[PDB]
């Protein structure tokens, strides 16, 4: 059960799936004729609560040429214990669905899901071309324990940023403005409000917020661009995660018809005339 | 379907545009039911020019090129195919 449909061809989407001149699929399919500028396909994600996450994670993962910094540094499998440690109200961590533990073991199923990452990440990036990766992405959501093991390990990076971020901030450090958003919200004063009222819910009541989108970005030093194609002949039309992004990091491409309907363009296109 | 429609220099040109994969791509995707490889399609049409009076269609998906098999090939195989012709063009595209 893929996670991630299989390709198809942005002509043939739209027309199964926005048929009619209704201003809403009037729009989307302008919207498309856009991404159809740089793209000729697109992929369906799964439209669950991780969908941002997965949209994100399979465009990143099956452009992976190779293992990114902070992913081959190997402290990074120290992170969970140093963390859980400094801060113990981390063991409120919640985990998705298809898992379960007791609180003594939560360092090492983070330490274990950080090595999955890393591990798919690395398998991919060693593979010679774009198609074959894709088609090992393809093996790697299937919807099963090890896709979900990666959002565990992507969720507690983003939580370990957020907690750079605030302490930053408490200590007067320049912060990005998103952060300020970010812990300006009622429910999310604090890394741990973070953690509890949403982090833990990603899974299981909602998905990432507008925000958040920003935090993942960060957490996986990779660009998003959005074409929110509900915002169309807008400066929203195309959001970018971050704002300003850094030029070193890789940029991956998603597509969110609405705020829980994702999907991913695939095969970059060029135009001639003749 | 497929169709064979035929075309003919202008000196203006063929009098369309065509779209598609830069890189080399096999990946297999669903039309009409059968399975091909990426296909470079027809991305704008000139109104009055060669292309509109012949028969081509925007969205048209090209499977040959002057005989040549261009499934799955890439953006400048096909349109060096396509200039390789000197006078007339022949295609082979699904609408």
């Amino acid at each position: 059960p893929l996670s991630v449909a299989p390709e198809m061809d942005i002509m043939d989407y739209c027309k199964k799936e926005w048929r009619g001149n209704t201003q809403k699929a009037t729009c989307m399919k302008m919207g498309y004729e856009e991404v159809s500028q740089k793209f000729t396909s697109i992929r369906r994600v799964r439209g669950d609560n991780y969908a941002a996450l997965r949209a994100t994670l399979f465009q990143a993962m099956s452009q992976a040429v190779g293992l990114p910094p902070w992913l081959q540094d190997p402290e990074l499998m120290l992170l969970p214990e140093k963390l859980i440690s400094k801060y113990n109200w981390i063991k409120q961590w919640k985990l998705g669905l298809k898992f379960d533990g007791k609180n003594e073991d939560l360092v090492d199923k983070i330490k274990e899901s950080l090595t999955l990452l890393r591990k798919k990440w690395a398998g991919l990036a060693e593979m010679r071309t774009a198609e074959a990766r894709q088609i090992a992405c393809d093996e790697l959501f299937t919807n099963e324990a090890e896709e979900y093991s990666l959002y565990e390990a992507v969720k507690f990076l983003m939580l370990n940023r957020a907690i750079e971020l605030y302490n930053d901030k408490e200590k007067g450090k320049e912060v990005p403005f998103f952060s300020v958003l970010l812990f300006a919200r009622d429910t999310s004063n604090d890394p741990g409000q973070l953690l509890r009222n949403h982090l833990n819910q990603v899974g299981h009541t909602g998905g990432l917020e507008q925000v958040e989108m920003f935090l993942l970005a960060y957490a996986v030093r990779h660009t998003i661009q959005v074409y929110r194609l509900s915002k169309y002949n807008t400066e929203e039309f195309i959001t970018v995660y971050p704002t300003d992004p850094p030029k070193d990091w890789p940029v991956v491409t998603l597509i969110a018809e609405d705020d829980r309907h994702y999907n991913i363009p695939v095969r970059v296109c060029e135009e001639t005339s003749l | 379907g497929p169709r064979v429609v035929r075309i003919v220099k202008s000196e203006s040109g063929y009098g369309f545009n065509v779209r598609g994969q830069v890189s080399e791509g096999g990946q297999l995707r669903s039309i009409n039911g059968e399975l091909y490889a990426p296909l470079q399609h027809v991305s704008a049409v000139l109104p009055g020019g060669a292309a509109d009076r012949a028969g081509v269609r925007k969205g048209d998906r090209i499977l040959e090129v002057n005989h040549v098999n261009v499934e799955g090939a890439t953006h400048k195989q096909v349109v060096d195919l396509i200039r390789a012709g000197e006078k007339e063009l022949i295609l082979t595209v699904l609408s």
